[PDB]
């Protein structure tokens, strides 16, 4: 027919569509879709967006304390500290009350900037050392801690002051030594029992030692418990002890920080990615991720689904 | 789709339409032909890109948080730390599930909408010179060389020109 | 709803339609009659079934949680344990309220849509042989026995066959 | 024209309706009738706890802690285990008065483990009397003590510095429960332990806890102005427990095995019964057919999520518009 | 919109229409005119107020909660207090963002519907006595004084009385 | 060119406005509508309204110093609040003290909503009461925390104090007590005779022993010594007991605890007569909108804190101008 035409309206389709989920349909085919869930890591932790520190065989605390094999980390600072699982302590055995909170505070602040200070320890021997804590091939000790003992036949009451004239909080790491026997307590410290009282205008922490055997660790049936005290601008640090003091040598600086600490065992490498997980860095194109709930940086949100396809085309209705 | 155009009164799509999401196929005295409608294509594309702008490369900086794995057994505090994270994930997982289902439901609807809008835009243009044959096809009751189809495509078709010829092939 | 069919240009529902959600009533030479439309009824039931399946027996296992009632005053930790739960509950209650209101809207609107789609499919079949009287009714301008009505209902109505007869009766 | 024409027809399109609709809430309306709806909030318990899906354990007159310590009247609970342990509010202790720093955490760990499987060990106690007993803690007709605790006292006129050790060669975490005794007066302290004041130090390679006693009167409970305090230590595979006392030690007799369970504890007073349900609350079991519930925020199992609303009707039909 | 009426087949709104949201403009032998349609205008307004009643002056009582600013550095318990709060806010922000974007998308779509529904209501009334010109306008092919316009507007137009006239003016 | 008299034109349409406003949708980042309404409250009144909830201005006092009875905080006796306001200027002017778990105590009191204190005749046999100090000036003399009783020796001795106080009420009593830590050994034996003190405070269920710790601390208002404050909560049917033989800072009575809707907030904005049901540190805020960007810390009927500062909800159709 020459005096009629035909005009049909339509829409496109594709040979290969993709299935998506809607409200009314469990599955339904669209021309195109895009994946909104990051389920693949890069295999490695990328080091060019944020400043990453490989902890190697050192925990962040052992680095802070100054375990001799952790000396390469003196004064290091980071955006993210990576703790390996094969990390081990290799100095005098210790325990830290509320370990997690100190690790967190150090992780958070993001630095191990240590400033030594002029402590006067009248009437005692300083720089006490030990076979448990070899440095060189010589007995030694945690480098940031000063293990004090008797001089001649005395250990007079130690009463020292140290004010904070800075505009930042100082953090002091100190300890108390718990000896293995009365035979040792007296030999080292003269007095039959120690006392250690680290105080400020606001806070105070006394600790008494506790003689007795603990399990053998690197030659040691005794222990050192580690404590910390923060000192705010204008405040003042006071230490009072008539035995067993593992003293501080200085302070760490505390910063309002963006820093943190992660536990991973994956290789650090040069790439670029602004999201880090223990499985390695992951891309952050997508809004969600299913790699790990532990993240650091600009990260997609963790969720329990591994796939979420968002339709980026119309419904696909093929031909024949 | 709620408008019954796609996967509805239009029976299938055209794999042959490479250069547009929506368009025309036609037959007249000069042969047959096909053209894409760019405006509908762009409305549907812009709409989808706007959903897309609202999710891709839109992540958020988070620094030091709480621990989510635990080598030791602690009880009360660790119970809380774990419950807090568990609760968070469940709530984002819910959110992400809903977001995608709704957005996809909506993408299917508004692409059905554009098909329908075009089909109406064209019917309104043809006035009484044409009938809906079904299947998304109009029978035009008058000689219609390609330039005339062109006028329909580009929104300039004038029904008063063909109204007498059309009403006469249609009735009576 | 948004299509204005249900509670709109369809004045009311039929309580006599007992085997369908949507359907037809007719009157012709042979008499009067009622027939459901299955395709439309099923589409609507299926979609509601998928809403339903997405929210029933989808509950998630939870075992040892935190404590949520307390017989002692404790301060900080309990404050936090209670805040985490009130925070968690408020958020799920909101999720619940929003989920139900959205679905319900969508169910109203999608049931409206199928009613309109049935109407449009019918309109399109009849071409020039019928006029829309309103109310959802068509006047069919030709003889239309029950067989012919069925042809409309099973989508096989051919309009050229009756066009001349109908164009006559309309003008 | 009353008699319809033979050469026309009327085709009307419509939808169904019901005499009896129900109201639901939407975005555009607070209330609107639909042909039907499904209630999405469970607010009716069964009034009892169901014991067929999950393994439930009626603690009767016993706490989980007493049952673990070996309080005589809780002796039926030895070597038990559970998915969910139920504590009644009428449960009492009936043995030497004690208190447990961070009771909550120990309760939660044991509950979580899901078992009071106790394995004893050869703690050679050199130079002391074992198996101390008290009139405060009757087992049958006789004075006794917690079944899992060895109350040590002097041998003649000496209590030496005990120093016993016990490695963990197993592949799981051992949980050791222990304590220290606080006497009422110095008179007692020396009657029992010779030393004017005692001390207990329990240690591993990585941890330690030293406790010192505190002699003095407390309130009279079941014949006693003294107290025991309960502490625990968890020892990891490869590690080694060491105990060091010169007085007042209430020693462990062995260890509890900890598991990574799906176990818990729940306070409730409703009766336990035969029936099958996989979601439990203090009000009883609830059905988990629905996604949400208004019965209780304390739950255990495959549970609908607690919300504040009591009803949410979800529309399963179109708008209802009667004839 | 999904119906293509507002910002679509209707070119634009009327600023001169101040006594209603939807309505009619008309021209006949008696001149030009404009009157609002109250029923639709009410429907649009009722739906919007129902959103608004859902969110204005509907706030929750809360009293003693947890601390959210901190003067001292504590580590683990502080970390969890901060994390819980951060988690709460991020999640309420998401809800808010999403809620407003939905409501708005809905408001736009349902006011398009009322417009389209008013058009359709009028097309049915007019039967075969009128023709969609495009632009949301009908050409009515019979003498249609103000009384007659009035009829369409209050839903009392009986197409039957004008039908013979109207069929004649448009197909001859 | 002239409309046929047997035709007419009928156009449908919608309104538009001059002042359109931009809002955000699903499909459009910004789009103009005829009207909108802000749902985010980003503006405060810059003051706190006293006419709804009872607001109490702490002034120079913290809730803790008000509770203990710091001299310059005497005006706060028997006080009560829905909302206690702590100022950043707030100082202490008594004997220097510290509080293990300070935070928790503050919460507990702030929650209760009152300092209703009732004195109980404790019997301190063999000791001198009402110890005072130049560090704590009341008017123009040496004094002390009004709700605490500093005990010291009498003559040659400080006997082993053993006092008991039953709780026959139906509400939980809170007892605030403490222990003094001397600066030196001489001060210790001078004050208390025993060269090292002990404080055991107990109930039928709890107990707490604090040993003092001697040594110098930073000079604060004359003092190099310190006091450490501890609290205890005795429940109805229970019974407090105190057993000290040195260093005890004694309670003079109890505080009524109440489950209540009260709290404490840190701010330095003024308080004024207005009306509002939501309070923040930036001041009271309007609660008309459902969300707010003013502060995360809130109290009362509050909009929820979100990060966004503006969210426009459309209250009208798409706006499409003429010409
Ligand atoms: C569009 O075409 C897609 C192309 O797939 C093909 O490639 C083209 C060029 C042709 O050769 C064509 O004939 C091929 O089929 C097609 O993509 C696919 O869709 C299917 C689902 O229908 C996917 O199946 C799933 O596969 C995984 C394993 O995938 C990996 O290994 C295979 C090895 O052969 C390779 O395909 C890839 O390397 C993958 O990485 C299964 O584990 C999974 O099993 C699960 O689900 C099934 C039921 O669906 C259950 O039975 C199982 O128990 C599991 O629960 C699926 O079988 C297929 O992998 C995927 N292929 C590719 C290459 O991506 C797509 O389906 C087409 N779209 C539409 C709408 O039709
Ligand atoms: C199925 O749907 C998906 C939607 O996810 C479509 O994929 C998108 O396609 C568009 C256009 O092709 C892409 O847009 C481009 O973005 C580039 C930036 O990089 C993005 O994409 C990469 C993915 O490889 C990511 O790594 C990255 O994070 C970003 O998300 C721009 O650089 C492009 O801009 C210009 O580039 C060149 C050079 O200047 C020009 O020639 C271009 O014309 C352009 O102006 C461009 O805008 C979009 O990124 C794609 N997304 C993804 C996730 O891949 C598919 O198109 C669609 N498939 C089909 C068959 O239709
Ligand atoms: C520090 O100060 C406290 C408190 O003053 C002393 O503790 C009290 O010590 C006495 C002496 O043992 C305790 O007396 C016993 O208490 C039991 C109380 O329970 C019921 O009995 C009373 C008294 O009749 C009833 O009225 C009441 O309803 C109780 O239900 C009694 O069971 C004991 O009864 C009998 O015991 C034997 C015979 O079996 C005989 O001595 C008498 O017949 C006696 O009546 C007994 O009375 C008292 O309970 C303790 N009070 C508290 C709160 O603990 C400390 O001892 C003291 N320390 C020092 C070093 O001084
Ligand atoms: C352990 O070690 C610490 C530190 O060495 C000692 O503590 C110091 O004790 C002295 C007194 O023993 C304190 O000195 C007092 O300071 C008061 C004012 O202090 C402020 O203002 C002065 C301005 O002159 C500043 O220099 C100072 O740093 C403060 O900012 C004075 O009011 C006191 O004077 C008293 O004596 C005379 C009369 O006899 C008069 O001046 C007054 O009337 C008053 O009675 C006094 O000078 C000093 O502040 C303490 N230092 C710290 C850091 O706390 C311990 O004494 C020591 N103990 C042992 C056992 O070894
Ligand atoms: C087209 O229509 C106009 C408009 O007037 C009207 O619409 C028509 C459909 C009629 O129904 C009218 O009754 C209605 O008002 C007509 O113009 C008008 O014509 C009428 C009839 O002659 C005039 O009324 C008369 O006017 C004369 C002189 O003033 C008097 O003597 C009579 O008493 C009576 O009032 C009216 O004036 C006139 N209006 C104008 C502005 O001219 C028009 O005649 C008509 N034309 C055609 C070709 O159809
Ligand atoms: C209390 O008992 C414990 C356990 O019997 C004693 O600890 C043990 O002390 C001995 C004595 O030196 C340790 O000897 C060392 O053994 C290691 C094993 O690798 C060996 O490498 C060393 O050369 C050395 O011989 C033994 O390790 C140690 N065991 C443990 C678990 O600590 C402890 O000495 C007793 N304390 C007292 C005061 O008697
Ligand atoms: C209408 O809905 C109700 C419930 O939403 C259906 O009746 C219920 O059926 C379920 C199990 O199938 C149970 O809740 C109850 O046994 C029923 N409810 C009541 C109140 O007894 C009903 O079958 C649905 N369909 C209809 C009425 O046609
Ligand atoms: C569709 O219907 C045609 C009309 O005739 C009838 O209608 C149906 C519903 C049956 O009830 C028949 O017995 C009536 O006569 C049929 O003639 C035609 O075969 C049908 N075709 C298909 C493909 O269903
Ligand atoms: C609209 O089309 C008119 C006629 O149709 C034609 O359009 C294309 C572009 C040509 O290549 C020929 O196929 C036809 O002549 C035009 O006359 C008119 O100019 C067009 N206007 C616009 C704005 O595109
Ligand atoms: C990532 O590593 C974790 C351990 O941290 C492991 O359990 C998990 O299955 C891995 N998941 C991946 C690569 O998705
Ligand atoms: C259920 O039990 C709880 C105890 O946790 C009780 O407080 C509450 O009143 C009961 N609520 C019910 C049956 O809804
Ligand atoms: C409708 O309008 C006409 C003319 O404007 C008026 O006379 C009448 O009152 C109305 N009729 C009905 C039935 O409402
Ligand atoms: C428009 O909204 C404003 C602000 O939300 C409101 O106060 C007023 O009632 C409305 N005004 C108009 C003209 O619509
Ligand atoms: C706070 O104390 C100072 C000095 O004692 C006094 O002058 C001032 O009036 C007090 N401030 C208030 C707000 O009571
Ligand atoms: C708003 O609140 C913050 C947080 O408390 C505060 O730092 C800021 O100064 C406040 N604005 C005022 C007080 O004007």
């Amino acid at each position: 027919n020459n005096n009629t035409a035909t005009l049909c309206l339509g829409h496109h389709a594709v040979a290969n569509g993709t299935l998506v989920k809607t409200i009314t349909d469990d599955q339904i085919e669209v021309t195109n879709a895009t994946e909104l869930v990051q389920s693949i890591s890069m295999g490695k932790i990328c080091n060019n967006s944020y400043r990453i520190l490989d902890g190697r065989n050192c925990t962040l605390i052992d680095a802070m304390l100054g375990d001799p094999h952790c000396d390469v980390f003196q004064y290091e600072n980071w955006d993210l500290f990576i703790e390996r699982s094969s990390a081990f302590s290799n100095c005098y055995p210790y325990d830290i009350p509320d370990y997690a909170s100190l690790r967190s505070i150090v992780a958070s602040s993001g630095t191990l900037e240590f400033t030594a200070e002029g402590f006067t320890w009248t009437g005692v021997t300083q720089n006490g050392r030990s076979g448990a804590c070899k440095r060189g091939s010589a007995d030694s000790f945690f480098s940031r801690l000063n293990w004090l003992t008797k001089s001649g036949n005395s250990y007079p009451t130690l009463n020292v002051t140290m004010p904070n004239n800075k505009n930042f909080d100082k953090l002091y790491i100190w300890g108390i030594h718990h000896p293995s026997s009365n035979q040792e307590q007296t030999k080292l410290y003269i007095q039959e029992s120690g006392r250690v009282t680290v105080s400020t205008k606001r806070s105070q922490q006394t600790i008494i030692p506790n003689i007795g055997s603990r399990p053998w660790v690197r030659g040691q049936s005794g222990r050192i418990s580690i404590y910390w005290t923060i000192v705010k601008p204008g405040d003042i640090l006071m230490i009072n002890s008539n035995g067993n003091l593992v003293a501080p040598r200085g302070y760490f600086k505390l910063k309002t920080g963006k820093s943190s600490v992660m536990r991973s065992d994956v290789p650090i490498d040069i790439c670029v990615s602004e999201c880090i997980t223990p499985n390695g860095s992951i891309s952050n194109e997508k809004p969600f991720q299913n790699v790990n709930k532990v993240t650091y940086g600009k990260c997609p949100k963790y969720i329990r689904q591994n796939t979420l396809k968002l339709a980026t085309g119309m419904r696909n209705v093929p031909e024949k | 789709g709620i408008f019954g155009a796609i996967a509805g009164f239009i029976e299938n799509g055209w794999e042959g339409m490479v250069d547009g999401w929506y368009g025309f196929r036609y037959q007249n005295s000069e042969g047959t032909g096909q053209a894409a409608d760019l405006k509908s294509t762009q409305t549907a594309i812009d709409q989808i890109n706007e959903k897309l702008n609202r999710v891709i490369e839109r992540t958020n900086e988070k620094f030091h948080q709480i621990e989510k794995e635990f080598s030791e057994v602690e009880g009360r505090i660790q119970d809380l730390e774990k419950y807090v994270e568990d609760t968070k994930i469940d709530l984002w997982s819910y959110n992400a599930e809903l977001l995608v289902a709704l957005e996809n439901q909506h993408t299917i609807d508004l692409t059905d909408a554009e098909m329908n809008k075009l089909f109406e835009k064209t019917r309104r243009q043809l006035r009484e010179n044409a009938e809906d044959m079904g299947g998304g096809c109009f029978k035009i009751y008058h000689k219609c060389d390609n330039a005339c189809i062109g006028s329909i495509r580009n929104g300039t078709y004038d029904h008063y020109i063909y109204r007498d010829e059309a009403l006469n092939n249609r009735f009576q």
